[PDB]
Parts: structure tokens; C-alpha cells; sequence
């Protein structure tokens, strides 16, 4: 019985583990992503300064 | 999730009272019904109440059973009325929320 | 409204159903269970 | 204003609407955990005595 | 819609719970029936 | 006022009017010298059960537009052979048809 | 304007990850149905062995 | 035995899990940090493209 229940709570937390992953993984992209448009906004903003 | 508490007990030589109270979610439960637990053998509903009035019956308790809500304690009224002493089990309630079955603690009585 | 009327319906029935059913498959279990003990 | 507003509004509504769809997907998800585990002991024990 | 929601859920509920109860009782029928007749 | 004829390893049933404005559905199968049984189940969801001995076996489906739904007979042991009969459910009441049989093997 | 576009922003990115993690408990309903399944052909086997 | 090991990988993958959960909401935070300061930059774009 409690091979059986840790072998599915094993399952679980491995599951779990790859999405979390993948999260991890998308969050740092979008990151990059906003990062992009901060570098557009100071360009920018310094053309606004100067003109 | 839904903790359930029930009531009933005694024994006399025609009448009793059973409701059970939900813990959460007063009056957030479509199907409501009470089953039967005899020893031994499996478990069967006996009576039922919809999320808003109609109760259908179990053939074997028709008319000797009024199933009916009380949104004041969450407490489904299952009245146990005409008994024929055989008829005793533990009595269990369940309910049915968001598509989720939740088990109550289930109550023995018996009379005669 | 019209929707939910109408699936408060099929609950009505489909409860009744069951209800019917549940009471003669109880006594499917008490003859049965006679019938072999 | 009046578009942002409305949008603010709009994404509100349906971020609302899906935390509550997360909710009530949660909830099953722990339903069926339990139940998948009372399916584990009750299989074994039958399992088990039918050995 | 919630409201719906709701019900429907119960709607499957029931349909599952119905479901699994004429299974077990058409096999309660079909094997203790032909251990009596 | 619905009327569901049947037709029909694949069978099916027509309804009256008002597919997916018909609630809860199921067809049903009667082996002979025996009464009333239930197979399968859809909903107005497309959600789907049906009942142990056909679990796996058999499959079904609605098709929203032609006013219909579907029942695929599946590998199947001579044992199933029956008549069934497609049923269904509207605002409270019964809906039987006339039901066709299937036979050995 | 400034802050209503950033609400904008905050209430759209916890939307996505809304939606997203719908996505997997949906998923992962489903996955838990094909595992009751499974488990209902095994038990109803050996239930009928028992038998 | 078998239950003993995978009992000790259920323990390591459970620490790597908090550990993860750790870095994403991290992330989350520092992601939150960038969407402030881009909505700043925004703003002063938009008050410089005024002037």
C-alpha cells in the first residue's frame, strides 16, 4: 500500500517539477521580453530629451 | 472541503429526528441525500432533496420518510416517522457540491 | 433562464431515476443476499 | 482614458472569471487525488485477499 | 452562470454515480440470478 | 412532444427537434429474457460515461447539426447481442423510441 | 493614464498565468480521469477473479 | 528497500521543488520591479512627446 501511495505522490511532485520547469523557464523569457521594451522606452525617451 | 455533523439516537418501544448540518457552503449543495449503512451489507440512499425543494423517494420508505431543507442550519430535515424496527442502519448524509461527493460520519438508531 | 429551468429538470429526473433504481437494486441485494446465505 | 478603462475593466472581469475557474479546477484536482488514492488502499486490500 | 455552472457539475455527478450503480447492479442481476434460476 | 427514431458496428437516433436543447441523453440495451439496462451516456456538454460492462468498448458521440447522436459498436463478444433502444430526456419527462436489436458475434 | 495602463499591465500578466495554470489542471483532471479508468479495469478484473 | 530509495528521491526531488519555488517567485518579484519601472518610462515618454 505505501509503495503504492508514495509511488504516486513521487509521480505527482516529478509532474509538478517539469511544469514548474517550464514556468520558470517562460518567466525568464518574458523578463527578456520586458527588458526589450524598457531599452526602447530609455532610447526613446532620450530622443524626447534631446529634441 | 464541507464537514458534516448529524444528530439522531435513542430507542422506545414511531417517530424520529435526523438532520445534518454542513460546515461551509450554507445552502451550496444541489443534490442532497442520506443513505442507509445496514451491518454487514453495502450502503443504499433512502431519500433525497433537490437544490431547491422536490425529494424523491427510495420504493421501500416511500411516505413513511419527509425529506425536506433548512437553509437555517444547513440541516436537511430526514424524518424518520411509522418505523418498522428492522428498518434501523447507520445513517450517513452525503452531499454533492461543485462535483465533488462529500461523506458525512453516519448515525445508528434504533426503536421497539 | 430557460437553460437552468430546464437542467433543473433533467436534475429532477435524473434524481428520480436514480431513486427508483437505487430502491430496486436494494431489494435485488435483500432477495439475493437471502437466495445465497 | 476611455479605451484603457475599458480594458482595465475587461481584463478585470476575465481575470476574475478564471480565478475562479483555478479555484473550482483545484478543488477537482484535490477530489480526484482522493479518490485515486481510495481506489490504491481498496484495490490492494481486495488484491490481497483474493491472493 | 455560475448558477449553471453549478448544476451542471451535478449534472455529471449524477450521470457517473448513476452509471456505476447500474453497472454493479446489472452484474448483481446477471450473477446471483443465474445462481438462482 | 419529441419523437427519437433510430437507425443502424455504428447506430444512431434522430430527435424530433432541438438537439442540444435537449438536456441529458442515454441509450439503453435489453438482452433478451432480461428487463431494462443502460449503456451509455452524453450530455448536452459532451460530456461522456458509460456503465462498466461497455467501459472501453463502446464510444459515442453527438453531432450538433443534423439533430443526432451516435452510439459505435466496438470489438465486441457475441455476449452484448441484444436489442437497444435510444432514449432520452426533456424537462422532466421519458423519451423512448422504438430500439433495434443486434445480434451474435 | 500611467496608472490605469500599469493596473493594465499587472491584471493582464496574473490573467495569462491564470489562463495557464487553467490549462494544466484541466490537463491534469483529464489525466487523473484516465487513471481512475485504468484503475476501474484492473479492480474490476480482480474483483471478478475474487468472485 | 525499494520503498526506502524512493522514499530518499521523494526527499530530494521535495527540496528541489522548494528550492524552485524559491527562484520563481523570485523571478515573479524582480518581473514585478521591471513592469514598474517600465511603466515610469512610459509615463515620461508620454509627458516628454506632451511637451
Amino acid at each position: 500500500l505505501k509503495v503504492s501511495s508514495l509511488d504516486a505522490s513521487l509521480r505527482d511532485a516529478t509532474a509538478r517539477i517539469e511544469h514548474l520547469v517550464q514556468d520558470v523557464e517562460g518567466l525568464r523569457v518574458q523578463a527578456q521580453d520586458i527588458d526589450a521594451r524598457r531599452g526602447d522606452a530609455e532610447a526613446a525617451l532620450a530622443r524626447a530629451n534631446q529634441d | 472541503e464541507v464537514q458534516l455533523q448529524e444528530s439522531g439516537g435513542g430507542l422506545v418501544y414511531d417517530s424520529l429526528r435526523l438532520s445534518c448540518a454542513s460546515s461551509r457552503s450554507i445552502d451550496g449543495i444541489n443534490i442532497m441525500r442520506w443513505y442507509r449503512q445496514a451491518p454487514g451489507k453495502q450502503r443504499g440512499m433512502v431519500a433525497v432533496v433537490t437544490g431547491w425543494g422536490s425529494t424523491n423517494y427510495v420504493d421501500s420508505v416511500k411516505g413513511r420518510f419527509i425529506i425536506s431543507r433548512d437553509s437555517a442550519k444547513d440541516t436537511v430535515y430526514l424524518q424518520m416517522n411509522n418505523l418498522k424496527p428492522e428498518d434501523t442502519a447507520v445513517y450517513s448524509c452525503n452531499a454533492i457540491y461543485r462535483g465533488s461527493e462529500y461523506w458525512g460520519q453516519g448515525t445508528q438508531v434504533t426503536v421497539s | 433562464e430557460a437553460k437552468i429551468a430546464e437542467l433543473q429538470a433533467t436534475i429532477e429526473r435524473l434524481t428520480s431515476e436514480a431513486a427508483l433504481a437505487e430502491g430496486a437494486l436494494e431489494a435485488a441485494r435483500r432477495d439475493r443476499s437471502r437466495l445465497q446465505m | 482614458l476611455a479605451d484603457s478603462s475599458a480594458q482595465q475593466k475587461a481584463v478585470e472581469r476575465r481575470a476574475g472569471d478564471l480565478n475562479v475557474a483555478l479555484e473550482r479546477a483545484l478543488d477537482r484536482i484535490r477530489a480526484l487525488e482522493e479518490e485515486a488514492d481510495g481506489l490504491r488502499q481498496r484495490h490492494a486490500g481486495v488484491d490481497t485477499a483474493r491472493a
